[PDB]
RNA sequence: UAAUCGAUAAACCCCGAUAGACCUUACCAACCCUUGCCAAUUCAGCCUAUAUACCGCCAUCUUCAGCAAACCCUAAAAAGGAACAAUAGUAAGCACAAUCAUAGCACAUAAAAACGUUAGGUCAAGGUGUAGCUUAUGGGUUGGAAAGAAAUGGGCUACA
């Protein structure tokens, strides 16, 4: 007892909302898409293959769930979760005066069962030496204390931490190194007099 | 005609802890084909425009990795077959974000990421100054 | 003469599908890849871990759907969950279709420690592109 | 996500000098243990307990092989 | 079963190398330094030699996963040059295509 | 773990959920071989007996 | 297959309405370019062959031209040239010959009456008129054609055009005429720019053998070239490299009349000189009139150099040098 | 050793050697027989060597109005089915 | 369900069977996973999802009695075997080890219960709090509350307080036992309630839920204490769940048949209930919506049927009704009303939204479609509803096709709907003759359909197919077709009509003979008029 | 020598091998185990023979254009099938061509090159029909697999 059903194309409404049809990622089932679309290399006397039984149409990623109307409807519902950016920091010049420390953090995503990526542990710290309270002696000591991690032309000190397994451990290690560098650039020891 | 009523009930609370600030959020979307990356660029730019982020998008140069293998099975080294792997890059450059705004944008961006592409997220976290360095003398 | 991934031309009566009608020198030109994931990108890793699962999925699905598989599987890999798009002939009754889809959606998930989606598209017969 | 590393911090990974107290301070054992500690402190692939066991292994090996250190001509404990 | 007896023995070699990964790492530290006196290093050579043969990582041979081919195998996919082509030409591997330039 | 792969597929073939065409081919060929009369000898009688 | 195409029409129309609903644009203002953009966004297939991409067009655009029914229900064919194999081509040939004979008779009567009122409309050189190729005749006459028959038809059209033309036959021939675009290869001349109180300013870009060069030229300064912050003599110690630099200036007699700054990256010692030569030539177009630009492009300064290094092939040494082939 | 297995079509194509290089000119015909047997002719999907009865494949879904659990045939019933096949 | 049409369910039984087959597949996979755990011990996911790990049904320790019990209680017969093995070596079991063992028996599992219960009290002085939680919950399904009533007194004498779950069961235990007296049993529940507050334990939601659940099966006039305890619940500050209103509505439905005044009480309490977003925190919240729309469907109240439909989607559209057997009844009684109070536009707007999407009608619902179309005289949608009825009600087709075709005889036949009139009749009549009793009423329908369409050729062929079916329709059809034939001037059909009618002796053959005489006079066939008289005389 | 194998005219000779101290390693000499990787199997396992049975993969003619289903014709037909001012040829299809890639065109390069020839190479990538091993042609440990009288192919260094 075989039974063949006409697809949803004959029942699709002209003004039906498409986010209701394709809310999330789908394998592009041809019975749910009333759009007659032909994908494939044509034959000399033939035409490109229709949507039924077409493997090329299934291979490609479908963005039917990301139509502009659906994107509008989704983004409107997300406005309640976001917070407003302060207008007092529109230009970088005041951002450098108020928050001079920059923390470069890397986040990664990959398809598979695994999450752990060894490149995620690296944390970068960038601080401008023109926004600190170093004097001449402590500055000239700090330059030689850091070495090549300070850019003389741009006047930025970079601290790249990898030694800690976790991102938070790398971060608090980096702030500890910044504090220790600041404190040790101030102490004048016996051997500095020679 | 049959539309359900009272469909919305989220759990949103505002904590007293100051929100984290970000200066630049770089997104590097790597893929194999250009059409998927172009459609994703359109989607991401439009979604950022509704949220009011003022994204700037540029395309980093592609990377092609080629290698060479034998053509036959037992003995033929004069004849070879060369295989290619193309990697195309798209740069979504975001500025002037907060911790929660970045979280919601990344939600709507990663939850709908395609299968054949990957993303690299580089956040530039803002911080004024730590505590033992503000104005101390040892 | 090249012979890799090529079905030879008969007297003019063999039915050949679109995937088999194109030589491997047409990949990414006329036909696409049967599997998509991130391990084959440039700065990514874990390619072999996904390749072995890909081969095992091809063989397992071929054995699970005997004689009713029209074309090769389409293995999508998107955020920890892998989707299997299959083209199946309408040889089995829907009662036996629904047993196997539910069986696979849990056996594969428990064997790969990752969510698995299975989508079936039923075709009346094998669709012929070139001569038949 | 899902990996807390026993709630350890950066001082439990970088600073392992607290595990070197029962060793000769002025001997070559300190010269070798400081390189061992520096190598372990730049190791993000291991947890704190594994480094503790690594130090304890050298500990017990050196405390077991006592005749060789006294025969080598250097006073070691 | 496994593909081949050579693969069977290679799996055992890998397992025992992982089992003795820490011990060999600790013994090699006593041999690869100049600070310690040579008198203990000559005994360190003896205990590192007393370990079983298949424990060293040198005996590990990188073969193919499917056909266990000892040579002509790419490291990225752990696949032989023949099975890799057999899969890529069928198109079961993403991003892989014939090079034309 | 090829042992897990092979054992799992064999067990599902025996319980009738996976169908291994290669193993069916091997079984049919071995049955034809044993019917024609050249089978696998018992352990311990091939050489002496 | 007429009913199948008729059903494809309604399916395409309802799909167009649904696509407009999906995109949120007005279906009344929704056009084919919008269909193309919508398909390119919804189905982003990355394939090098554009014909393999998903396409949704009008069925008369997708499907080829189908032959109409050649006979009625009584079996009698409609056209009287059906049994000739190519009814359309032979009808075209018959009509052309009938009009040729009509023109011949009319011109004979006009010559008998001593009336010459026709003109020569055969020369359409300023319009750029050409004859249809076999493909353009095959899309009109749906059945297949032959090269010799196409040549016969063209040669008959020439005979028709070589005669005094009236009103109707000129229009009949005009539908077998195609207009060509202007093959004028004149380049675009960059307008002279004035930047920050500086007169006689222009810029040029050149590229030769993986070497990119930008030249900034001032027409009001003295003759000198500053390459990458240093002098051209220091940057190009080789005489030939400086001869390359003098080649554009000496041709236009602008040696000591222009001050130029060159910035070149990539390539070797001679590749940079060639790229700077090309960029300088492309930049000096603004300071000269039009008649010298053509002399310069005919001397070879305005044409790029596609001579690039060929990729090495497997089994060979230098992409041409093969291995030592032993006969035995 | 599961990845070393192939498709029955590929097995038969090598077993019969219908496309052999020696059979082209006419060197063959010495043993003039080429028979290929389909192994999935009378193979019901749910049946196995263990004799398990699955509600979706072998036995119907519902009996007496109640759901059927996973069953297994007895030793002698399985032998009767084996004799039939 | 899969979206492919070959896998999309067509009827409700097919949907249920497909869901059950899918579930059989999943637990068949789970059986393999549990039976062969070593094939799934390898972990690949870094977060280490625990739901994908295989489960083990074996005890960890076998020799130690104190360790075997705690495994075998949570993992039926093995639980009793563990106790039998533990008591063999004279191992002392505390009041905590055997409490869970007794709970294991109380959950799964008459004569073995007494043997187990003797091991509960005689072997060890166990705590009453762990004794009643097994006993009182066991004998309720064992159908013997008289000994639970004794353990209540034992607990009262042993100075230990009784928890809420004690009175949750004791009131029902004393309520179900009735012998010609119900007032004494109710007074016992009242005495237990008044002791409940004295025993310093607050009466929970489920206590007043059960006291109300007890009152429905005995008295139809017992709603006064039901309303009193309903208000007593609100007086304390506990928001009642859905079943608390459901039992009140059930008894009000029982009293609703003789007097319709209680329907308004149901409506006014429902109006106050539907003012908030609810949460199903009680397992017995499934029957509430069934009762709350059966009350509206019996009394034909769409104005509140809409509000009951709006009540469920306020909190959650799905977490309120458990089984599909009840959701089918839900939608059938909703659309029974919706079809014929409100306008046909609303009926058709909800038809495409409830019928093919959520669930497929039962046999009751399909008749309401016909009754809705007939009252408003809607004919353009009859072929539209029939094509869906073909796929949905094939099981009921043999018993319901008779009433789908009478609507055509009540309305007129416009000259624009002849194709729709022909297609449905052709599809109906071409299937039954290829296999399905054929009633004689459909011939009277096809004749009138083709009369105004002017197609006598197709009308004549189908008439004889039933005359050859060993059964003859009424003579009114024969007269109507005779009028049709004389309109088209076809006297050749009338002779074969009368010859095959008079032989089977129709009751209106006397008028059939007059009509053929008139037709023959009109068409100038008097020779044949006399010839047929000779034939009928012979 | 106790010590692999295959390729070995164009189309082998820095070829399998984008790779040998034990491993790899299939070779040999000494020693050990024989339902011996798997849930089970009068079963596993064999780099045992047959590439002159194969599939999978390639070389060659070959940047040659032909191969070919369904038809039709010849005063018979083994076979052939063309005259453009045209004398029996229509012809789906596979090739070629076109297209695609080397991110703008053109050119060029790459790629592609059908049916078949060489019983061409590969039972040793892998599975395999047939014929053969089963206390051994199977499975483990250790040690060795030289050396050049001599000839030759391909490269590097130079002879300035
Ligand atoms: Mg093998
Ligand atoms: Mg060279
Ligand atoms: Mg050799
Ligand atoms: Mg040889
Ligand atoms: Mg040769
Ligand atoms: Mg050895
Ligand atoms: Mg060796
Ligand atoms: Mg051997
Ligand atoms: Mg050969
Ligand atoms: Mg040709
Ligand atoms: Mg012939
Ligand atoms: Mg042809
Ligand atoms: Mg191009
Ligand atoms: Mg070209
Ligand atoms: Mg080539
Ligand atoms: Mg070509
Ligand atoms: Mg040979
Ligand atoms: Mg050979
Ligand atoms: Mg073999
Ligand atoms: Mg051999
Ligand atoms: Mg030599
Ligand atoms: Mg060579």
């Amino acid at each position: 007892r075989r039974k063949a059903l006409p697809p949803r194309t004959e029942k699709m409404a002209v003004d039906q909302d498409w986010p209701s049809v394709y809310p999330v990622a789908a394998p592009f089932k041809p019975s749910a898409v009333p759009l007659p679309v032909r994908m494939g290399y044509p034959v000399k006397r033939g035409v490109p293959m229709a949507k039924e039984g077409n493997l090329e149409l299934l291979k490609i990623p479908n963005f039917l769930h990301l139509t502009p109307v659906a994107i509008k409807r989704h983004c409107e519902a997300l406005k309640d979760f976001c917070t407003e950016w302060p207008a007092a920091l529109d230009s970088d010049e005041k951002c450098e005066k108020h928050f001079p420390i920059e923390i470069d953090t890397a986040d990664y995503v990959s398809a598979g069962p695994s999450i752990r990526n060894p490149k995620a542990r690296v944390v970068t710290l960038r601080v401008k030496l023109s926004s600190l309270n170093l004097d001449d002696h402590a500055k000239k000591k700090l330059i030689k204390l850091v070495g090549d991690r300070y850019c003389k032309s741009t006047d930025v000190l970079t601290i790249k931490t990898d030694r800690c397994p976790l991102k938070r451990q790398n971060y608090d290690y980096a702030v500890y190194l910044l504090t220790v560098l600041y404190h040790e650039s101030w102490k004048t020891e016996e051997w500095e007099k020679k | 005609v049959d539309v359900p009523k009272d469909m919305t009930k989220p759990e949103i609370t505002i904590s007293d802890e100051p929100d984290t600030l970000y200066k630049r959020l770089s997104v590097l979307v790597k893929g194999h084909d250009k059409a998927v990356l172009d459609s994703y660029e359109y989607f991401a730019v439009l979604a950022a425009k509704e949220l009011g982020i003022s994204i700037k998008v540029h395309e980093p140069p592609r990377k092609i990795e080629r290698f060479t293998l034998l053509k036959s099975v037992h003995i033929f080294k004069k004849h070879r077959v060369q295989y290619e792997m193309r990697t195309l890059y798209r740069c979504l450059e975001l500025e002037h974000l907060t911790g929660s705004t970045a979280d919601v944008y990344l939600e709507y961006i990663q939850r709908n990421l395609p299968e054949g592409v990957a993303m690299e997220v580089t956040k530039t976290k803002l911080e004024q100054l730590p505590e033992h360095i503000r104005k101390p003398i040892w | 003469k090249n012979r890799a991934a090529r079905v030879r031309v008969s007297k003019g009566d063999k039915p050949v599908t679109y995937e088999e009608a194109h030589a491997p020198h047409y990949i990414a030109h006329r036909k696409g890849w049967l599997s998509l994931h991130t391990g084959n990108l440039d700065g990514e890793d874990h390619a072999a871990e996904r390749t072995v699962e890909d081969v095992f999925l091809r063989k397992f699905m071929l054995g699970t759907f005997p004689g009713c598989l029209a074309d090769q599987l389409v293995l999508k890999r998107r955020a920890n969950q892998l989707e299997i798009c299959a083209l199946v002939l309408r040889q089995l009754p829907p009662h036996k279709f629904y047993f196997l889809v539910g069986y696979s959606e849990t056996l594969l998930s428990h064997f790969y420690k990752c969510p698995v989606h299975l989508h079936l598209q039923t075709v009346p017969s094998k669709v012929v592109y070139k001569y038949i | 996500a899902g990996f807390d590393d026993d709630g350890s911090e950066f001082h439990e990974h970088i600073f392992l000098d607290k595990y070197l107290q029962d060793f000769p301070k002025q001997g070559p054992i300190r010269h070798f243990m400081e390189l061992v500690t520096c190598g372990l402190s730049k190791n993000p692939y291991l947890s704190v307990k594994q480094k503790v066991e690594h130090i304890e292994w050298f500990r017990n090996y050196f405390n077991e092989k006592r005749v060789i250190l006294k025969e080598s001509g250097i006073q070691l404990n | 079963y496994y593909v081949d007896w050579k693969m069977l023995r290679d799996v055992k070699r890998r397992k025992m190398a992982y089992e003795y990964a820490d011990e060999r790492l600790r013994i090699n530290s006593l041999r690869k330094n100049t600070i310690l006196p040579k008198d203990l290093q000559e005994v360190a050579d003896e205990e590192i030699a007393s370990l079983p043969r298949d424990s060293c990582p040198v005996r590990i041979r990188n073969r193919c996963v499917m056909t266990s081919r000892p040579r002509g195998v790419k490291r990225r996919w752990r696949l032989s040059r023949i099975v890799f082509r057999h899969l890529a030409d069928h198109g079961q591997l993403s991003g892989v295509q014939r090079a034309m330039w | 773990n090829h042992n897990t792969y092979f054992a799992l597929m064999g067990t599902l073939r025996f319980l009738g959920l996976y169908r291994d065409e290669h193993q069916d081919f091997r079984d049919e060929q071995l049955r034809l071989k044993k019917l024609r009369g050249k089978g696998k000898p018992r352990k311990g009688e091939g050489k002496r007996a | 297959t007429v009913d199948f195409i008729k059903k494809q029409i309604e399916e395409f129309n309802i799909g167009k309405r649904h696509l407009a609903n999906m995109m949120g644009e007005d279906p009344e203002t929704f056009t084919q370019e919008d269909i193309d953009r919508a398909i390119a966004y919804l189905f982003p297939s990355g394939l090098f062959e554009k014909r393999a991409r998903p396409i949704m067009k009008h069925p008369e655009e997708i499907f080829p031209k189908q032959r109409a029914i050649q006979w009625g229900e009584d079996g009698r064919p409609f056209h009287f040239l059906f049994y000739t194999g190519k009814q359309s081509y032979y009808s075209l040939m018959h009509d052309t010959y009938g009009k040729l004979l009509d023109v011949e008779k009319h011109h004979n009567q006009l010559r008998a009456k001593d009336l010459l009122a026709e003109k020569t409309k055969i020369l359409k050189d300023p319009i750029g008129s050409r004859w249809l190729i076999k493909e353009e005749l095959e899309e009109m006459l749906v059945e297949k054609l032959s090269d010799q028959d196409y040549a016969q038809f063209i040669r008959l059209l020439e005979r028709l055009s070589a005669l005094p033309c009236g009103a109707t036959e000129e229009d009949f021939v005009n539908r077998f005429r195609r207009s060509i675009p202007i093959q004028s290869k004149k380049q675009l001349i960059e307008p002279l720019q004035y930047d920050e109180q500086g007169m006689a300013f222009s810029r040029g870009e050149g590229k030769r053998k993986t070497a990119k060069a930008e030249v900034v030229v001032y027409g009001q300064g003295s003759g000198r070239i500053d390459v990458n912050g240093v002098d051209y003599l220091l940057y190009f110690p080789v005489t030939q490299d400086r001869e390359q630099l003098m080649f554009p200036l000496h041709f236009l007699d602008r040696l000591g009349k222009h001050d130029m700054t060159c910035a070149v990256s990539g390539g070797g010692r001679s590749a940079q000189a060639g790229a700077v030569r090309l960029a300088m030539a492309r930049a000096l177009c603004s300071f000269v009139t039009e008649d010298e630009v053509e002399w310069m492009r005919q001397a070879g300064l305005l044409t790029a150099d596609p001579r690039v290094r060929e990729r090495k092939k497997p089994g060979q040494e230098g992409a041409r040098r093969k291995f030592t082939w032993k006969k035995r | 050793s599961f990845f070393t297995k192939l498709t029955a079509d590929e097995l038969w194509k090598g077993a019969l050697a219908e496309s052999g290089a020696g059979a082209r000119k006419g060197r063959g015909k010495r043993t003039k027989k080429k028979r290929r047997k389909d192994l999935n002719r009378g193979q019901i999907i749910g049946e196995g060597r263990h004799g398990f009865l699955w509600p979706g494949l072998n036995i119907p879904l519902m009996r007496n109005g109640a759901v059927q659990t996973i069953a297994q045939r007895s030793k002698e019933d399985q032998e009767k089915v084996e004799a039939d096949m | 369900f899969q979206d492919d049409p070959y896998l999309i369910p067509t009827s409700s039984v097919e949907s249920h069977s497909f869901l059950l087959a899918k579930k059989s597949g999943e637990n068949a996979a789970k059986f393999i996973i549990n039976s062969y755990p070593k094939y799934f011990q390898k972990d690949i996911a870094e977060p280490h999802i625990p739901c994908l790990m295989p489960e083990y049904f074996e005890p960890q320790i076998e020799d130690v009695s104190e360790a075997a019990l705690q495994e075998r209680i949570k993992l039926q017969e093995p639980s009793a075997n563990y106790n039998f093995q533990q008591r063999e070596q004279s191992e002392e079991l505390e009041e905590a080890t055997e409490a869970d063992n007794e709970k294991s028996k109380t959950k799964a599992g008459t004569w073995r219960t007494k043997n187990n219960a003797e091991r509960i009290f005689a072997l060890m002085p166990e705590k009453n709090a762990h004794s009643y939680c097994t006993m009182i919950r066991g004998m309720v399904k064992h159908q013997a509350p008289t000994q639970a009533l004794n353990l209540y007194t034992v607990l009262l004498n042993n100075r230990l307080r009784a928890d809420v779950y004690t009175f949750n069961s004791l009131i029902e235990a004393t309520a179900l036992v009735v012998n010609e007296k119900f007032e004494e049993k109710w007074n016992n529940i009242l005495d237990l309630l008044k002791q409940m507050v004295t025993q310093n334990v607050k009466p929970n939601l489920q206590t007043f839920n059960t006291i109300l659940k007890c009152l429905r099966r005995f008295y139809a006039f017992g709603k006064l204490p039901a309303l009193q305890t309903l208000r007593e619940m609100k007086a304390i500050g506990i928001e009642p769940s859905l079943a608390t209103y459901h039992y009140v509505i059930q008894l009000f439905y029982q009293h609703e048949s003789p007097s319709k005044g209680s329907s308004l009480i149901i409506y006014d309490i429902m109006n106050e209930v539907m003012g908030k977003r609810f949460s199903p925190r009680d397992p017995d919240d499934d029957m509430f919506f069934q009762s709350a729309m059966r009350v509206c469907s019996s009394l034909r109240d769409l104005e509140l049927a809409y509000q009951v439909h709006g009540l469920l989607n306020t909190g959650d559209n799905w977490k309120l009704i458990g089984s599909d057997h009840r959701r089918n009844f839900y939608y059938s009684k909703f659309f029974n009303l919706l079809c014929f109070m409100e306008q046909i536009d609303v009926t058709l707007k909800w038809y495409k939204d409830l019928i093919p999407s959520v669930f497929f009608p039962h046999s009751q619902t399909m008749i309401d479609l016909l009754q809705a179309l007939d009252v408003a005289n809607r004919l353009d949608m009859v072929p539209q509803i029939w094509k869906d009825s073909k796929e949905y009600g094939h099981t009921f087709r043999n018993e319901l096709k008779e009433e789908i075709l009478m609507l055509m005889a009540r309305d007129q036949h416009p000259p624009e709907l002849q194709v729709a009139f022909a297609d449905c009749a052709a599809d109906i009549k071409s299937t039954y003759e290829s296999q399905p009793e054929w009633p004689a009423s459909s011939l009277n329908y096809v004749a009138v359909l083709f009369l105004r369409a002017g197609r006598t050729q197709e009308a004549w062929k189908m008439l004889g197919l039933f005359r050859k079916h060993n059964k003859i329709p009424r003579a009114e059809l024969l007269n109507e077709f005779l009028d049709s034939a004389k309109a088209s001037s076809s006297p050749a059909q009338a002779i074969e009509l009368v010859k095959l009618a008079s032989a089977f002796s129709l009751p209106v053959c006397e008028g059939l003979t007059r009509r053929v005489m008139a037709e023959f006079t009109l068409t100038q066939e008097q020779r044949e008029a006399l010839g047929e008289l000779t034939a009928l005389t012979s």
